[PDB]
């Protein structure tokens, strides 16, 4: 239909799934908002759509070592939910 | 058992409120719900098509035409019609099979998880599992999982066995530890530190094959007392 | 295993009536046909996302592996990645995606397109790197709570204990079960190569999918009872009135075409959905934890549990 994105100064960025416009790609990563496809997520965030690479998880690093062991001294009780 | 009991008990009061501020919390049983109406809004809705025909009205196809020139036009409506059916009737079966699945799967769950307790893992929660318990809800069922789960850890130096009187010592039921100057066996999910005798500890061959055995002393509980 | 197959696209107006505008405006007077087609393709494609984040994103942290590789005598290298090659995958896993394996562009012109999934290669190859360093450093804590680190060979002391076997028996015979391990692992990888239908569970979801597709490609040379298969020659040839009783058949014919593939490829969806709930059960399982189910994970006595990934499906080493 008659309606035109500007394709100039309207930030477009260019991913394997095509072509998106109107959203600009930072270079952080968040937890998946709104999936695009190839790694690409989507979210409103601070006034404007951004673009960016979605991130697995915090990163972590098990100290393991050569004869070390970590026990626990306290524990919690938890209730879910399945439906 | 007084710490447990509270624990237990703000569990249960966090639940009341998650689903009910959280807005999609059930969001799979309103899947059922919206795909039923949805199936039939579009068998109703599907009945103003032509289908190549005139009009969609049978009774303005036969008072404006002749009979032969009639059953042309309404051959299309009611074939087209006939097409509706089957293809509701098709979608229907496909959709009754998963949720045959998904109830296998819940009354699999209330046998293992509600009336026994289960060891395998995320079967019945996330950790180690205790009970469950039944909640009923409108074309599903919803479980409420009590899980065990360790927290605050700490640092320790272990050993595969222990050394003494050229012979090697192996723990029972629990794990060497240290804490830097003195060796204890504890319980392996829970630190609770004990003296290492020949009660909790048993042998097995020489004290050379082990790859990281550790010189101490193993206390003998017999000895003591027959001295007094 | 398999896991996921194949996400498809289906033009409904292309297809149907090609470049014919006047074909255009008579496929409006059928109903929601095409309305239904794609919300049944979007469930399917939406779903094929779903059940890889199933399968691989049961961890919620990234582990990495010690920069010192020495876990007793366990050798693990041909599992972990290998950082000399750019794709980061391991030895066993750049060995399955060369396994598993104009005419796009024919489909294409024909409005049948394929997108791409969510995750790509990268991503799914970083969930097994991450399971796989939890398992070694931690073993099952991991997957019940925080990662409590503990020596490999103590570790699989404590497996032993879980099939009836007393801990002495594989201290005094450690040497000789890491060889033994270390053999095995070797096996795994030459047999592989070696054979090329051993990945073939696999190949049947790519084949499926592209033969279907090939199918309703050679459907749109068919005539239905009409005088000619192409839509422009019979509007270019027979006056308005007359040719309605002529496309009509081609549009319901082409419509019937349309409609038997998406109830194929629902069929499909839910057998490739099974599998990929019995992916993710043997992840908890046999990877997460140690199995005292009789032939769930491997034959024999369970110990532990390796993942890789492979093109469209995962791969256990029990
Ligand atoms: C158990 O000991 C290990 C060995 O030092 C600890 O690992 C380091 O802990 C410091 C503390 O902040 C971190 O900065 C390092 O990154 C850790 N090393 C690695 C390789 O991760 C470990 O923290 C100790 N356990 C606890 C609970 O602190
Ligand atoms: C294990 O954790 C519990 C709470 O999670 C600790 O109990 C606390 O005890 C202190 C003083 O004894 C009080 O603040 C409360 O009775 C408990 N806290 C709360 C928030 O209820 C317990 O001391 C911990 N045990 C160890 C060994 O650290
Ligand atoms: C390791 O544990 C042992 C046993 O609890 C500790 O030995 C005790 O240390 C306290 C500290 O004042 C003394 O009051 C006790 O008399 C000690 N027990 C005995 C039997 O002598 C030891 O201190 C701990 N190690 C560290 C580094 O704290
Ligand atoms: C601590 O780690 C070192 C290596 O990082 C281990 O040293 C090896 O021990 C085995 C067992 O006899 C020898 O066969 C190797 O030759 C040693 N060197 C290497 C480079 O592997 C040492 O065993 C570890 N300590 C414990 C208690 O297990
Ligand atoms: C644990 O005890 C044994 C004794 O059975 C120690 O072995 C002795 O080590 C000394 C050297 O310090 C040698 O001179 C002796 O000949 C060894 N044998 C005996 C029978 O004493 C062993 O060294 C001890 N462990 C450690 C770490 O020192
Ligand atoms: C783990 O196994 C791999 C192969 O299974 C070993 O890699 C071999 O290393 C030797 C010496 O560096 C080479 O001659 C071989 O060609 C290597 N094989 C391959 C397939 O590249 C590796 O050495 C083993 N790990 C350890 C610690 O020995």
């Amino acid at each position: 239909p008659t309606w035109r994105v500007y394709s100039t100064g309207s930030n477009v960025f260019q991913t394997r799934a095509g072509c998106l416009i109107g959203a600009e790609y930072v270079n952080n990563s968040y937890e998946c908002d709104i999936p695009i496809g190839a790694g690409i997520c989507a979210s409103y965030q601070t006034q404007s759509i951004i673009a960016y690479t979605m991130s697995l998880g915090a990163e972590n690093s098990v100290a393991y070592s050569n004869n070390s062991i970590a026990i626990p001294t306290n524990f919690t009780i938890s209730v879910t939910t399945e439906i | 058992q007084k710490l447990i009991a509270n624990q237990f008990n703000s569990a249960i009061g966090k639940i009341q409120d998650s689903l009910s501020s959280t807005p999609s919390a059930l969001g799979k049983l309103q899947d059922v719900v919206n795909h039923n109406a949805q199936a039939l809004n579009t068998l109703v809705k599907q009945l103003s098509s032509k289908f190549g025909a005139i009009s969609s009205v049978l009774n303005d196809i036969f008072s404006r035409l002749d009979p032969p020139e009639a059953e042309v036009q309404i051959d299309r409506l009611i074939t087209g019609r006939l097409q509706s059916l089957q293809t509701y009737v098709t979608q229907q079966l496909i959709r009754a099979a998963e949720i045959r699945a998904s109830a296998n799967l819940a009354a699999t769950k209330m046998s293992e998880c509600v009336l026994g307790q289960s060891k395998r893992v995320d079967f019945c929660g996330k950790g180690y599992h205790l009970m469950s318990f039944p909640q009923s809800a409108p074309h599903g069922v919803v479980f409420l999982h009590v899980t065990y789960v360790p927290a605050q850890e700490k640092n320790f130096t272990t050993a595969p066995a222990i050394c003494h009187d050229g012979k090697a010592h192996f723990p029972r039921e629990g794990v060497f530890v240290s804490n830097g100057t003195h060796w204890f066996v504890t319980q392996r999910n829970f630190y609770e530190p004990q003296i290492i005798t020949t009660d909790n500890t048993f042998v097995s061959g020489n004290c050379d094959v082990v790859i990281g055995i550790v010189n101490n002393t193993v206390y003998d509980p017999l000895q003591p007392e027959l001295d007094s | 295993l398999p896991v996921s197959m194949t996400k498809t696209s289906v033009d409904c107006t292309m297809y149907i009536c090609g470049d014919s505008t006047e074909c255009s405006n008579l496929l409006l007077q059928y109903g929601s046909f095409c309305t239904q087609l794609k919300r049944a393709l979007t469930g399917i494609a939406v779903e094929q996302d779903k059940n890889t984040q199933e399968v691989f994103a049961q961890v919620k942290q990234i582990y990495k592996t010690p920069p010192i590789k020495y876990f007793g005598g366990f050798n693990f290298s041909q599992i972990l990645p290998d950082p000399s090659k750019p794709s980061k995958r391991s030895p066993i896993e750049d060995l399955l995606f060369n396994k598993v394996t104009d005419l796009i562009c024919a489909q294409k012109f024909k409005g049948l397109t394929v997108l791409p999934p969510l995750l790509t290669d990268e991503m799914i190859a970083q969930y097994t790197s991450a399971l796989l360093a939890g398992t070694i450093t931690s073993g099952w804590t991991f997957g019940a709570g925080p990662a409590l680190q503990i020596p490999f060979p103590m570790q699989m002391a404590y497996r032993f204990n879980g099939i009836g076997v007393t801990q002495n028996v594989l201290y005094e015979n450690q040497k000789l079960i890491a060889n033994q391990f270390n053999s095995a692992i070797g096996k795994i990888q030459d047999s592989l190569s070696s054979t090329p239908s051993a990945l073939g569970k696999l190949q049947d979801v790519v084949n499926h999918n592209a033969q279907a597709l090939n199918t309703l490609v050679k459907q749109l040379s068919s005539k239905f009872g009409a005088i000619s298969s192409v839509l422009n020659d019979i509007f270019s040839r027979l006056d308005p009135p007359e040719a309605e009783v002529q496309i009509d058949r081609l549009i319901t014919g082409r419509l019937q075409s349309l409609q038997t593939y998406v109830t194929q490829q629902l069929i499909r969806a839910a057998e490739i959905r099974a599998s990929a709930n019995l992916a993710a059960t043997k992840m908890s399982e046999c990877v997460l934890g140690q199995s005292k189910r009789v032939d769930f994970c491997g034959k024999g006595y369970h110990l532990m549990s390796f993942p890789q990934s492979a093109p469209h499906g995962v791969v256990f080493l029990h």
